[PDB]
């Protein structure tokens, strides 16, 4: 039962890590993180085993401070859907928009948890698109800010844990053995090609 | 206004918990699905496909010629040609196959396997070979008579050109498949007396996998 | 002959239907396979964008959907020896060969490498399929072995594999063909030093849409 | 006295959540509706 | 009813105690504790009364500080299944793995509580294995770390309380009377053998 | 959105409480049992 | 005679079955029981790994499953007196005798002590069964009393007791036999100073698997 796709993918791993400063002259405050599931090599190798995929996602935000102690401070997470403009500053108008859903949660509360459905104009996500427009499948954004009035003087460090749900896959393909070089390109190295089987002494042994 | 009490486990975030989350877009219906051919349901459907083993993984070999067992006419009547292990989740020839990559994501496995050979050579060249399975326990056999007392299939080149040996019951020594020169490699005039044999291998219907775990091919 | 039906699905309909002059055996030129050859690949829906009625009705339209019936002959004498692996690959993306991690300094394949045309293109590293993926498990795709001591022909009926039921036939190659000489060619002196490989394709169940005069 | 456990998502304010709120005036009935001509139901009636 | 095995074993006792420093040059931070039920003599004497056993476990982590006051700080508990590698440092990659399940909980929250099922390749656990490979039955690991960014300067002290559940036993054997010398070996002392009945004056009395 | 009130006994860890815990491996099925001879059910079978 | 059926279960099947030459009464050599004797124990599935067809078919195989029918005779004259306790012990692990708590300095039993073979081995401290466990409650196992004024024979039909239905018969002794002279041997002068003890075993329902030539 633990060999199906729904158990091969559905497990709350760690996708991303977002920093935040909220300082003085560099009064950024916000921290946008374009969300793609190809961050860490493990999930990319498990997701490039297939050609087409379709899934919902559960997102869990676990926010700590620099040292680690957490004081009660309001935080706004904001999901910018595909096509909507990203926020530019801490207090721009793209923060008070009603289309962009927000989650208001304190630091002392349990970690935040939302769910994002299938949001592609095609029938399924495709990672290998042979042609000309990388494809145009996207999931959105997750800009986060400290809700306050007087500038907060702390630097947080959020973690974004993703779990896939209701996963369906199509057109299996072999597993990438060569190392990675870029994010959105399967570029390998021409020289120094690593063999898929470690060498042994001779062909008439069992090493 | 029902009374309630909070037990241990409150306000924790369990990773493998099956709990629903609040949807971000309510009422938003996604794009309806179409019938895309080639749907997978379990990984046991991927372990049941034949796949070229890299049995010639020694050094002084180029990229592709690591997938071939060389057979020649210079070798004597009775001699050893090639031997390898069975364990798919082990550093060796089974690291290049597909079942050897899938059985790395899981930490326990069981069931039977199937290793099928295929002779790439001339049409006018004949000869016999002895493929021989030796179960776990003792080491690799030394002579052809010791091998033919174990499990053995006499595969010739005249009629059959692709033999298949089923290996029973293997789990997390693990068994040894040897491949011996039975008689010779005869060849008529004006014909190259050097051919190759491709080895392939897959799992069976009895192959079952347990305990998920992240792999270690990547860094 | 034995037919390997790709993914167990027949190419079916769902737009004009020519049904007369496009369901004919388009025969590509033969490739000369030699000792030191590496392999060949063909991006399909732009192989036939320059050949006759199918090229005319695929360039002047905007939407496209069809399957294919492939046929790969490789006729050699009874004294040659070797083996080929013919396999279709859905969404066969050619990777770039380099060791650069910067965006506009890393190499990328050109237009002639990604879309070879009606003359095909050869591999550079057939051990990694020019995509960083080892070919030893490339048998996960629909495939046949052309073994020069058992048969000399292969055939693949491949349906329409795409996420959108209609797509442009010019800016998106659906799937590719890859022939690879796993076992090299061997022959005694005095024989023919090169073996021809012939490919004929039939566009089963073609559908075209939105034609711009 | 039923046992209960709090999961992640507690004490958050989701914007697009479909959750009921406590009414301010209970029992207060509003003015009954009349048949005003020209009712719209979807924006696809405005695009046509 | 209180004489059955399910009431003889099912009771949340104390199995282990784990320390933690999270300091400077000895920046360990993590604290791995290989989990075996033969820690304290009482449970070992109650579990070596039988030859084969089979049970699920409930684990409760009660974490305090050195003095005892508890401030809100995020903590990660991580269950390393049998066969998976242990974490080596505080911020190694074996902490961001998706296979190893984790529990994120603060100090001010109620104590953590998880459940582990029967995880042996055999049909039941055996404590007495007459032969050559101690056997190969194992339960896993429980590495714990302070989730932070800037090093926490506190030293905690976790307690691991285990409760057995759904216990089944087979092949009863007598109760060990001699003292213990090792953990994984029933080695007794050749000299100074303690008698199983205290001495009295004579055989014709009732002392 | 049901109203609820918390009574005394909240956020305590009772040792002898019969309460379920969240499983670590969901869907993981263990090894099926076989008929091992010599099963005990109560300690009164050992006192006899 | 009275038969004590171990744990109320008959040895049953579940692999080859000899059924002819291995279901015979293998008779071990007699042990000379004297005044100052201590006891004897036998690890069973490696007692018969050197004796004939059962040893051949248990060494050349890899999987093993069988029960046993034991028979322990102890024939003494009507003027001798004493008592024996014969008992089978599943997973009889011999402990080491010492007072060291360090891992590689604490003592451990050798190969000849853990696996005695077809000649058995004697105890050192029979009061603690050489396992730190008192023998007074060793009657929790299947057992009989050989009392030299009532009977001279004992028999134990013991089934297969293991957590895995197949296991190696060379690196894992399933269960052991232990004969212990609880009441010592006494006799007037002029009688036979030593009493023989004879053990015959029958491997009921043997099953072997995975034979490596």
């Amino acid at each position: 039962l633990e060999t199906t796709i729904n158990h091969f993918f559905s497990r709350s791993g760690l996708v991303g890590v977002v920093n935040l400063t909220d300082g003085g002259t560099d009064t950024t405050g916000y921290a946008t993180w374009d969300i793609d599931i190809m961050g860490f090599v493990q999930l990319r190798r498990k997701c490039e085993m297939f050609t087409y995929m379709r899934f919902n996602a559960e997102f869990t935000f676990v926010t700590t401070t620099k040292n680690g102690e957490a004081r009660p401070y309001m935080l706004q997470y904001m999901y910018v859907p595909p096509g909507a403009p990203k926020p530019t500053g801490r207090d721009a108008f793209q923060w008070q928009t009603a289309t962009n859903p927000s989650v208001f949660v304190k630091l002392t509360d349990p970690p935040a948890q939302v769910s994002v459905p299938f949001m592609s104009p095609a029938s399924a996500y495709q990672w290998f698109y042979d042609g000309y427009p990388c494809p145009n499948n996207m999931m959105g954004t997750f800009a986060v800010r400290v809700v306050s009035r007087e500038a907060s003087q702390l630097k947080l460090q959020t973690r974004v844990y993703m779990k896939l749900k209701h996963v369906r896959a199509w057109v299996p393909r072999p597993i990438r053995s060569q190392p990675y070089l870029l994010k959105n390109f399967p570029n390998y190295d021409s020289s120094k090609i690593t063999n898929s089987a470690r060498d042994r002494s001779s062909i008439k042994q069992a090493n | 206004g029902i009374p309630a009490e909070l037990r241990p486990g409150t306000n924790q975030f369990l990773t493998t918990d099956d709990d629903t989350a609040a949807p971000i877009l309510p009422g938003f219906t996604p794009t309806p699905t179409i019938h895309i051919p080639g749907e997978v349901h379990s990984l046991l459907e991927l372990c049941r496909v034949e796949t070229i083993l890299e049995v010639n993984n020694t050094t002084e070999a180029t990229g592709l010629t690591r997938l071939l067992i060389p057979v020649s006419s210079q070798n004597k009547a009775d001699e050893l040609c090639a031997a390898f292990m069975v364990d798919p989740g082990r550093i060796g020839p089974w690291q290049s196959t597909l079942v050897g990559q899938i059985c790395r994501y899981y930490t326990q496995w069981s069931g039977s396997l199937k290793v099928t050979f295929m002779f790439t050579g001339s049409f006018m060249a004949t000869g016999k070979m002895l493929v021989a399975y030796s179960p776990p326990g003792s080491a690799q056999p030394a002579n052809r008579e010791t091998a033919m007392l174990g499990t053995h299939v006499i595969w010739d080149f005249g009629l059959q050109s692709s033999v298949s040996l089923v290996i029973p019951w293997i789990s997390n020594t693990a068994g040894v498949v040897t491949l011996w020169y039975q008689t010779n490699y005869v060849v008529p005039p004006e014909t190259p007396g050097e051919a190759y044999i491709i080895a392939m291998g897959a799992a069976q219907d009895n192959f079952t996998l347990k305990i998920c775990k992240d792999t270690d091919e990547v860094t | 002959a034995n037919i390997v039906l790709a993914y167990g699905e027949w190419p079916e309909y769902c737009p004009t239907r020519p049904d007369v002059s496009v369901n004919r055996f388009y025969t590509l030129d033969s490739k000369m396979w030699q000792e030191n050859s590496t392999g060949w690949y063909w991006k399909f829906p732009d192989v036939l964008n320059k050949t006759g009625v199918f090229g005319q009705n695929a360039q002047f339209h905007y939407l496209y959907r069809s399957g294919f019936c492939l046929h790969v002959q490789c006729n050699a004498s009874k004294f040659h020896q070797g083996a080929l692996l013919v396999a279709v690959i859905p969404e066969f993306v050619i990777a770039g060969r380099g060791s650069n991690t910067k965006p506009n300094e890393a190499p990328h394949p050109g237009f002639t490498t990604t879309f070879p045309g009606t003359t095909g293109a050869t591999f550079h590293d057939p051990y990694v399929l020019d995509s960083g993926v080892p070919l030893s498990q490339a048998l996960i795709y629909p495939h046949q072995w052309i073994n020069l001591r058992t048969n000399n022909c292969a055939t693949v009926i491949v349906p329409y594999i795409n996420a959108v039921p209609f797509d442009s036939a010019i800016n998106h190659s659906n799937f590719g063909l890859i022939v690879i000489p796993v076992s090299p060619l061997k022959y005694s002196s005095g024989a023919t030093t090169a073996i021809p490989i012939t490919i004929t394709i039939a566009p089963l169940n073609s559908e075209f849409g939105g034609l711009r005069q």
